[PDB]
């Protein structure tokens, strides 16, 4: 998963 | 009358749409409905980073960390805020903590965190060069 993204 | 979950999902759509102030407002509505969910704050922090408001993002990261002290993203986004505010030593510590927590949690973000650490250390060194 990419880290700079919304959950 | 949408639920907190619906508001979070709407904010997420607005985020995909690159409508960051609109997304952030939706996460605010989510927080109103249930202010005890760390993810609403870390999501809104990312919006604030995109809006070049690291101080606002930092305060949300702090709110998230009060709710979930183990949050990888709260530490990572906090590190990003500190980088923007030229608090390099704290930024690097937060990114390293995000790295450690992601490992402890057996999460996989590929090379995102080490890449962010490299950027932070470089930025720190460049700030030292800029002063001599």
């Amino acid at each position: 998963n990419p880290i700079s993204d919304v959950d | 009358s949408p639920s907190a979950q619906e508001l979070k999902e709407q904010g997420n759509r607005l985020f995909v749409g690159r409508k960051y102030p609109e997304a952030a407002a939706c996460y605010g509505r989510a927080i109103t409905r249930n202010p005890l969910v760390a993810v609403y704050y870390t999501n809104r922090a990312l919006c604030y980073l995109k809006m070049q408001q690291p101080e606002q993002a930092l305060a949300d990261c702090r709110r998230a960390l009060e709710l979930d002290g183990q949050s990888v993203k709260a530490h990572f986004f906090l590190g990003q805020c500190q980088l923007e505010m030229e608090s390099y030593d704290e930024a690097i510590a937060n990114l390293q903590r995000a790295y450690s927590l992601a490992k402890e949690q057996r999460l996989n973000f590929g090379d995102d965190i080490p890449s962010a650490l490299r950027i932070a250390k470089k930025k720190r060194w460049n700030s030292i060069e800029e002063r001599r």
